[PDB]
């Protein structure tokens, strides 16, 4: 029901960058969205194992009991703004999580 | 693959009931696998059986079935009162591809979580 | 696929009495599930007022239960959300979402959003 | 609940194929519901049926049946080639509470995604 993630990470172009999230419970799924700085956040991964819906191959994530990877590829030019989080614990009330920033 | 311990998660209305199953081996009378619920004394636990058949002189097409049933007794030792049978059977032809089988499996798995079926199972309300 | 949510929601006194609307330009709106995203102004967002297809099954979080009502019609590809009464809170800009009917958890591509303040 | 037009998204091996189902009434002859996908001809349409039986004195037990049966076609006009019968039947008792039914349904639904059943259905390798 409660989730948290590290916030405000600055990263220069190229090389690796990672950001994870906490569980505080047992969750069957752990999804997340990418929000552009302007508006209209999109969808990506959406199954903790599937690649994405529109993101081209680079973005990927892996699932576990509490950690959920969300490993960005070696190139991350632009790809700025906020990556959110969301879980579905198989009973109604959705939670989502706090945001995070990049550079 | 083989029979390993299976740890189900977020089962029930609140999702706070977790089920752990340890394999109980496969019998050789008719080749059906079996599972069991860890802890509690046998004959008072959940049972899951999975069987995969082969084409026969009578049944040319394939047949895979999953039978699940669990009694909940009430209060020296508890005595079984009633059961909740639930079986799932498929049927595939030898020429069928993997895509169709996976499609049917995941479609039915998702359908077991629809508002229509959640109303038709938890309560007894026919679709109208 | 171009979701449009352009509606009212201008600043109002804490008495509610206003309506939100949505429209789909080329999207097939006959058989799909909708939802609303309440994004707090600074950082967070929460889930509220999600309904399924057919206008028969609705759901609400246990924070605004019994106070928010959703009416949808298949004609003219529109949905309506009833903003009954505010508590001086929730003065945050709104998002409308799209989902399939029985992956009703998690949303899918959604358009822009409108604002509402009290 | 009204038999609304259900649809399925992210369904398949890769979770990409989606389907839409429209209701086709209920027949009083045996009291079963029906669902179907819009198509050119009824023969090639994927069909989903659900039903519940009144526990008459001949049986004194509840039954719930879900029958999924979708065919495929291969090419003047396409014709049905092979079937994909897949049915699900339940059973309960008069005094059975909601907890048992919820537990059974939820564990079945979650076990259909367990890796053991994933391997069993796909390659048909016995456990």
């Amino acid at each position: 029901v409660l989730t948290q993630s590290p916030a405000i990470m600055s990263e220069s172009p190229g090389e690796k960058v990672t950001m994870t999230c906490s569980a505080s419970s047992s969750v069957s799924y752990m999804y997340w969205y990418q929000q552009m700085p302007g508006s209209s956040p999109r969808l990506l991964i959406y199954d903790t194992s599937n690649l994405a819906s529109g993101v081209p191959v680079r973005f990927s994530g892996s699932g576990s009991g509490t950690s959920y990877s969300l490993t960005i590829s070696r190139m991350e030019a632009e790809d700025a703004a906020t990556y959110y989080c969301q879980q579905w614990s198989n009973y109604p009330p959705l939670t989502f999580g706090a945001g995070t920033k990049l550079e | 693959a083989k029979l390993e311990t299976v740890t189900l998660g977020n089962i029930g209305k609140d999702g706070k009931q977790t089920l752990v199953l340890n394999p109980r081996g496969v019998n050789p009378t008719n080749g059906v696998a079996s599972l069991s619920q860890a802890g509690a004394v046998p004959a008072l636990e959940k049972r899951v059986t999975v069987s995969v058949s082969q084409p026969s002189r009578n049944r040319k097409n394939y047949k895979v079935q999953v039978k699940i049933q669990n009694p909940t007794a009430c209060t020296c030792d508890p005595s079984v009162t009633r059961q909740a049978y639930a079986d799932v059977t498929f049927s595939f032809t030898q020429y069928s591809t993997d895509e169709e089988r996976a499609f049917v499996r995941t479609e039915l798995a998702a359908l077991l979580a629809s508002p229509l079926l959640i109303d038709a199972i938890d309560q007894l309300n026919p679709a109208y | 696929e171009v979701q449009l949510v352009e509606s009212g929601g201008d600043l109002v006194k804490p008495g509610g009495s206003l309506k939100l609307s949505c429209a789909a330009s080329g999207f097939t709106f006959s058989s799909y599930g909708m939802s609303w995203v309440r994004q707090t102004p600074d950082k967070r967002l929460e889930w509220v007022a999600t309904i399924s297809t057919g206008g028969s099954y609705t759901d609400y979080p246990d924070s605004v239960k019994g106070r928010f009502t959703i009416s949808r019609d298949n004609a003219k590809n529109t949905l309506y959300l009833q903003m009954s009464s505010l508590k001086s809170e929730d003065t945050a800009m709104y998002y409308c979402g799209r989902t399939f009917t029985v992956p009703y958890w998690y949303f899918d591509v959604w358009g822009t959003g409108t604002t509402v303040t009290v």
